[PDB]
RNA sequence: UGCUGACU
DNA sequence: GCCAGAGACAGCGAGTCAGCAA
DNA sequence: CTGTCCTCTGGC
């Protein structure tokens, strides 16, 4: 379940091996990793 | 803190720690707790008429 | 829109109303913290369209 | 950064506006005693172009 | 980008006027007695808050 | 007009409006206004001029079997860029917020259509694919041209972007303009290095720079020889051929050798050693054998014809006319005008030579006018256009010449053969920034047409767009008079915009009201009104002696001969036609008449330049009150005040529109700079370029390499009021601090500044950096299977939990060395490569872009991976003011020993005293005052150059304002000790100052290597810093260490450390190349004589070694002598 | 190696 | 044989950091 | 861009 949001259209395509990297409800070709919620630690100063 | 726009979200937990204002000023207690000397003004001659 | 690393700072700015007396130091390398030594806040907001 | 007293500026013409050093380590005990006797910054008080002094404060 | 916190010289704590002192500059008062009416006595503060550029809100404007 | 509505001081109350995020209904107008230069020129270049550009074009003809065939270009169009082909869905149109994205060029396609003809009866129209040609940003073949500031934030632009650019592999080059001699106007010049040119060659000529349409330059000298005779020599093809006037004179016109004469001699039919000269022009050459215009036409023919390369079947007589159409005068298209020209540039060196004129100098910007980027872009795509005619006819001459007849069939098949050219030569040019042309394009450079231009900060930026370099040659000159300022860039060149380095004098900046011309008229009615007005036509009756007349040119062409007493008036007439826009004379049209005295002054005569490269500016026309435009030459020979009550009744024939309108863009956004000295300012337009600020608002799109952004900037409180007329707070470049100017520390002296801890702990002028890393995984392979995918193989203990199975770092993660950063999988073998992170910084990923293919159909092979390294104010960080006090941070001092004053205030920033007496930036201790009096009454004052006199003083009006508050006139208040607690004895001077912190930091500035890597040739330390690198000794510090008498340590630094070998000898041959190892008691055995006992090992550097080598690669032998 | 920026 | 004509010809501060294209 | 070579060339 790996998604990436398109460039404009803003829809979610889950992207594999072997296949294309164009988006779905258009045809863009720059697709951005999503965040998910994983722990990470910071320090306040 | 921040803004937001719809579908961003923010989650986090946040730890408190006790300190001194000396190794971090967000530690430190007060805005400013400065002194000054107590000013002394003497008319050495009685000023009038505008 | 604001980093982690701004949060944490913007974050650590803040004055929290616990009275530092009935506390006390965390030990060097004290990660986990106790009842004694820390305390825990939770931001948890999402924006949406009304 | 590389920290220096104010007294060795004149004599480097360093300015503290930007000013990278170089810094380089005797590896043989017998560099060690020559920068200990002949390059030494003490010896080096007087510029040898007239004999005045190079050291100083400012 | 967003309004600091805490003041950089005296960490008086401004991060919660700013949107009073953009009501109060609504109502029509000037940026000295806005300043005033809202406790930023010594100068220090008070350019913390006269001099601060909302970038946030052109940020927050470009897609999600 | 255009600087009305310029504000009258400047004003705060603009942030803090209801409407701040409200994105407007237009862009901004006065941000657009200067990129206007480069998008108005290509404009031009990519519709109207290239039409003109293929009209020239001349029909390639050529043999083929026993025929001969035509082919000529009839239109060429580019279209603006989309999808490839039509296998691409959903959007034909294609947006530069990608190729950002994606690592591509914005290229739109050029396509033409050929017409081949046989004879001229058989013809067929075949419709060509040249080429892909690059596309500026908003240029009319651009897809974001016409987009308000709301539909440009939905693409990923700017909404306050003016492009003006080229995006060349998402980099986005930023050609400048270039300084070219002049156009179409004969520069006399004295330069000794042409008697070099021949036997009796003198230092005298003048030279002509012509161009057509911006589609061809040309440059031609006619050079003046002892004898009186004068010589033409022209360049075709990169080679110098000379040809004596009187061939060129009697080719070009049809007239008797008198009429030639009488025109050589106008204006000095009394001279007799010109007489006499003339005559040996036209006698000594040309009765020598042709007397005729076509017999001067065919020897001409026969001697230029095996280099101009010309048709074996074409006329001796024919190719003379192509020598004089390519290479004399491009700019005229009559013969008759062409000889009027090089008779006036003539008479000229006449006068040069007998001394009644003065030399022009090249370097003065009278002389002088700007290379635009459709110029260079036309002029390679028309000599690109050439070349391609050429290459498919080279073809077609090669491939068979055969019975052309059904050879018809693949003619298309022939023509695209050649066609598959165009496309990789047009991008070098924009890619690299040189020039590879057959003819260099009438430009004297070949490198740095174009450069990177980094968007380091909105001030780095808009300066690559006002940029003029005098030349990239000038950088390499024993003698500096190119750098000179001379008075004659008043207005058009900004005094104080200028590198202060190796860059100096030849990097120069436009100041603001100056503009570049780039408009193209009709300028065919000038030539019959000028006559109206009194001018005579070249052909006769000036009703003078041709002495007490001037002569007109307009634009290359000589109409000839205004009366001497009637110049005044026609300059004058021409004048209010330009301003008051009547007649159809160009608002821009220079009027210039260089009047004639005795004195060797400039060549006289009326000239009227409206060509489209000139560099012009506004001044309000005192008289009429209309808001001229002048030039560069027109401004020499007029009086134009600065204030008023400086224009007087006769004198102040004009008058500048603001008094800081000679100060380029930059140096008005420096505060009070009239009260610091000038190298200071000088520094401070360096150094605002250096800043770290808010470069741009479009994060997660740009994919650049490096990106520094300041968290939380802030407006300055005292700015002048032109940083208000282009909105500079968009994007903000500093903070304001409270400076304390006292010596206190002992750790802020000779340039070294003091910071406060607690200021630095509540995020005084915190920042970070935007390493964007483009992982093209095509490399690490060459066309085989896909060996390139990101993934992780199910399991790999290297990234159990540090990648998400598409092998890319999670979103939000922090990288250090040693973690791993990616994992490609190659499909058919199935094995993974965790490809480890190596910087030595610590970061956290903030995006990844998986990019495609252009025809979206790419396989996961490219990625661009972000990564945020947090770069807070450390020590050894340089923070600079507006005034050039730049210095590095030496402490942080503790908030609780800081100097509080008596009004509970500390400082945060600590400067030391000592940098006022001798650098004289008198506007600092100006800027704390006008800070702090802007802070404490909620105002904000403006600090524009030249608007407080002696009688109002800055210093009288600031104290003032103080006093006003409580605060003290002088600025001083008295200040407790933070370590004494005891009231120090002197008054000190705080106020409020706006800090810059620059992009040098000691995080990309230090170095520490023990052992590593070396050089394979002379085993040495490879000698970097992104690679280990040792720091180089050097020859001054091995003259300096050896006069210490310290020889060990010499010994040390440059054996025992850097190369150090054991390269043993032969001791009898006394040769370190003969010794030979032996086949497995290894005994090094010599070759020349054997014996093994004679062998001895010597410790020797490994470059002589290597020296020792390439000496017996030269025969010569190296024999040491060994003991 | 080259070339374009930049630092003292 | 006496000394102009040249016409080659060689020299042109030290160190440092990047990026980009070939 | 300068000053010596310094190797012709050329004329005398
Ligand atoms: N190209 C260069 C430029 C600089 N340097 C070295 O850097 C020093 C300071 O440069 P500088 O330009 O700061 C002169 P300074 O007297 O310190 O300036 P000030 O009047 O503003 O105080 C010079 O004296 C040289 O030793 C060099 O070796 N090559
Ligand atoms: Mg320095
Ligand atoms: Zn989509
Ligand atoms: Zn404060
Ligand atoms: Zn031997």
């Amino acid at each position: 379940p790996m998604i990436y949001i398109c460039g404009e259209c803003h829809t979610e395509n889950e992207i594999k091996s072997r296949d294309p990297i164009r988006c779905r409800e258009c045809g863009y070709r720059i697709m951005y990793k999503k965040r998910t919620k994983r722990l990470v630690v910071f320090d306040a100063r | 803190i921040a803004q937001l726009r719809p579908g961003q979200e923010i989650d986090l937990l946040m730890h408190c720690v006790k300190g001194i204002g000396k190794d971090h000023a967000k530690f430190s207690p007060v805005a400013t707790a400065s002194y000054r000397l107590l000013p002394d003004i003497t008319l050495l001659e009685p000023v009038e008429g505008e | 829109i604001v980093q982690d690393e701004i949060l944490a700072h913007r974050l650590g700015l803040i004055p929290i109303h616990a009275d530092p007396r009935l506390f006390e130091y965390r030990n060097q390398g004290d990660e986990e913290g106790t009842e004694i030594d820390t305390l825990q806040f939770r931001l948890q907001v999402r924006c949406t369209r009304n | 950064v590389l920290r220096l007293h104010y007294a060795n500026c004149k004599a480097y013409n360093a300015d503290f506006d930007g000013d990278e050093m170089n810094a380089h380590f005797p590896q043989s005990e017998l560099g060690r005693a020559e920068a200990y006797v002949l390059a030494c910054t003490d010896q080096q008080y007087l510029v040898p172009k007239d004999g005045q002094p190079l050291a100083g404060l400012i | 980008m967003i309004i600091p916190v805490r003041c950089f010289t005296c960490g008086k704590i401004v991060g919660n006027k700013w949107e009073a002192y953009l009501g109060l500059l609504q109502a029509e008062y000037t940026e000295g007695d806005a300043l005033d009416a809202l406790g930023l006595k010594r100068y220090c503060c008070r350019r913390m808050l006269l001099a601060h550029v909302d970038l946030i809100e052109k940020l927050l404007n470009y897609a999600p | 007009s255009r600087w009305r509505n310029l504000p009258s001081g400047p004003s705060l109350k603009h942030l803090t409006d209801p409407s701040y995020g409200i994105p407007r209904e237009q862009q901004k107008a006065a941000l657009q206004e200067l990129t206007r230069a480069h998008v108005e020129s290509f404009n031009y270049a990519v519709h109207e001029g290239l039409g003109l550009a293929v009209q020239a074009i001349p029909p390639f003809e050529f043999a083929f079997k026993d025929e001969r065939i035509s082919f000529t270009i009839l239109d060429a169009v580019i279209s603006p860029p989309t999808v490839p082909k039509g296998t691409i869905c959903k959007e034909a149109n294609v947006y530069p917020a990608e190729c950002r994205g994606r690592r591509s060029t914005y290229r739109g396609k050029l396509t033409a259509d050929i017409n081949w003809a046989v004879n001229g009866i058989s013809k067929g129209i075949i419709k060509q694919f040249l080429g892909y040609v690059p596309i500026m940003v908003k240029s009319k073949l651009c897809n974001l041209r016409n987009l308000p500031p709301q539909a440009l934030i939905e693409h990923h632009e700017e909404a306050e972007e003016m492009g003006g650019y080229f995006i060349i592999n998402g980099i986005e080059k930023v050609i400048r303009m270039l300084i070219m001699p002049r156009r179409n106007f004969p520069i006399a010049m004295i330069r000794p290095k042409w008697k070099t040119r021949g036997p009796g060659y003198t230092q005298y000529g003048v030279s002509m720079h012509c161009v057509r349409e911006e589609h061809s330059a040309v440059n031609m000298n006619l050079h003046y020889l002892e004898n009186g005779t004068v010589m033409l020599n022209f360049i075709y093809r990169k080679e110098l051929f000379f040809l004596p006037l009187g061939f060129a004179l009697k080719a070009l016109v049809s007239f008797s050798d008198y009429q030639i004469f009488q025109e050589l001699i106008k204006g000095k039919e009394d001279d007799s050693f010109l007489r006499n000269s003339v005559s040996q022009m036209l006698r000594i050459v040309m009765e020598e054998g042709c007397s005729t215009q076509k017999q001067v036409l065919n020897y001409l023919g026969e001697c230029f014809r095996v280099k101009l390369n010309v048709p074996d079947w074409y006329p001796n007589e024919q190719a003379a006319e192509f020598l004089f159409n390519q290479c004399i005068c491009i700019h005229l298209k009559s013969n008759t005008e062409k000889f009027y020209m090089l008779c006036l540039m003539t008479r000229k060196l006449f006068a040069l030579a007998k001394g009644e004129c003065m030399e022009d100098n090249p370097d003065s910007l009278v002389n002088q006018e700007v290379l635009t980027p459709g110029q260079l872009f036309l002029m390679f795509l028309k000599e690109k256009l050439e070349g391609w005619l050429v290459s498919i006819k080279i073809a077609f001459d090669k491939k068979a010449q055969k019975t052309s007849v059904s050879m018809n069939t693949d003619n298309l098949m022939r023509i695209f053969t050649m066609g598959i050219d165009l496309t990789k030569p047009f991008e070098y040019l924009f890619a690299t920034g040189n020039l590879r042309s057959k003819t260099g394009l009438g430009l004297l450079q070949d490198s740095g047409l174009c450069v990177v231009a980094d968007k380091l900060n909105f001030i780095r930026y808009l300066s690559h767009f006002r940029c003029v370099h005098r030349g990239a040659d000038f950088a390499k000159m024993r003698t500096t008079t190119v750098r000179r300022l001379l008075p004659e860039s008043w207005g058009f060149l900004c005094p104080v915009h200028t590198p202060d380095g190796e860059p100096c004098g030849l990097m120069n900046h436009l100041t603001a009201v100056c503009e570049v011309v780039t408009q193209f008229v009709y300028t065919a009615s000038i030539p019959a009104l000028l006559c109206n007005l009194g001018v005579t036509p070249i052909d006769g009756a000036p009703h003078r002696s041709y002495s007490e007349c001037y002569p007109v040119l307009l634009d290359g062409v000589m109409v000839g001969w205004v009366d001497k007493d009637l110049a005044p008036g026609i300059a004058d007439s021409l004048r209010h036609f330009k301003v008051l826009r009547e007649k159809r004379i160009p608002p821009w049209m220079e009027v210039v008449l260089i009047p004639m005295t005795g004195k060797p002054s400039l060549y006289p005569g009326l000239f009227l330049f409206t060509t489209p490269c000139r560099l012009v500016r506004p001044v309000q026309n005192l008289a009429l009150g209309k808001e001229e435009l002048i030039g560069t030459m027109e401004q020499i020979f007029m009086n134009v005040a600065i204030f008023e009550d400086e224009v007087f009744a006769g004198v102040t024939t004009h008058q500048e529109l603001f008094p800081h309108s000679l100060l380029s863009v930059i140096a008005n956004f420096i505060p009070f700079s009239d009260h610091n000295q000038s190298p200071r300012n000088m520094y401070q337009c360096q150094m605002g370029k250096q800043t770290m600020g808010f470069p741009l608002l479009t994060y997660q799109d740009r994919s650049d390499n490096k990106l520094y952004r300041l968290q939380t900037p802030q407006s300055p409180l005292v700015r002048p009021s032109m940083y208000d007329y282009y909105d500079m707070d968009n994007y903000p470049i500093g903070t304001n601090a409270i400076v304390a100017v006292i010596s206190y520390t002992g750790y802020d002296m000779e340039d070294a500044m003091i910071v406060n801890k607690a200021s630095w702990e509540r995020g005084f002028a915190h920042g970070s950096v935007y390493k964007s890393e483009f992982i093209d995984l095509s490399e690490k392979i060459k066309q085989g299977d896909s060996s390139l995918v990101f993934g992780i193989k199910p399991g790999d203990p290297r990234v159990l939990q540090k990648l998400d199975d598409d092998g890319l770092p999670f979103i939000g993660a922090k990288l250090q060395y040693g973690d791993p950063y990616y994992s490609y999988l190659n499909l058919n073998t199935g094995e993974s490569f965790v490809m480890y992170y190596k910087s030595k910084e610590n970061c956290v990923v903030d995006n990844i872009k998986v990019c495609s293919n252009d025809t979206g159909s790419g396989k996961f092979k490219c990625v661009c991976i972000t990564m945020r390294v947090p770069r807070n104010p450390t020590i050894g960080d340089k923070f600079a003011s507006r005034h050039g006090q730049k210095g590095i941070l030496s402490r942080l001092w503790p908030a609780e020993d800081m100097p509080f004053t008596e009004s509970g205030m500390v400082p945060d920033i600590l400067f030391n005293p000592h940098g006022f007496p001798s650098r004289m930036t008198i506007g600092m201790l100006i800027e704390s005052m006008a800070g702090k009096s802007a802070a404490l009454h909620g105002l904000c004052h403006d600090a524009t150059p030249f608007i407080f006199s002696e009688e109002n003083s800055a210093l009288e009006y600031f104290g003032e304002m103080l006093k006003a508050a409580g605060y003290n006139f002088y600025g001083t208040e008295r200040l407790y000790s933070g370590i004494s607690g005891l009231e120090l004895e002197a008054d000190i001077f705080i106020g409020v100052v706006y800090y810059q912190r620059l992009r040098h930091m000691v995080s990309d500035k230090f170095q520490v290597r023990t052992t590593g890597a070396r050089d394979r040739v002379t085993n040495q330390p490879i000698g970097g810093r992104n690679v280990q690198g040792g720091i180089r000794f050097g020859e001054m510090e091995r003259d300096a260490l050896l006069a210490h008498g310290t020889s060990f340590l010499l010994h040390d630094r440059l054996f025992n450390c850097s190369d150090r070998s054991v390269a043993h000898v032969c001791v009898k041959c006394g040769s370190l190349l003969s010794p030979l190892l032996e086949k497995p008691n290894r005994k090094y055995n010599c070759t020349l004589c054997s014996r093994s006992d004679t062998i001895d090992t010597v410790s020797v550097p490994y470059v002589f070694r290597y020296f020792v080598a390439e000496l017996a690669a030269m025969n010569i032998k190296v024999k040491l002598d060994v003991v």
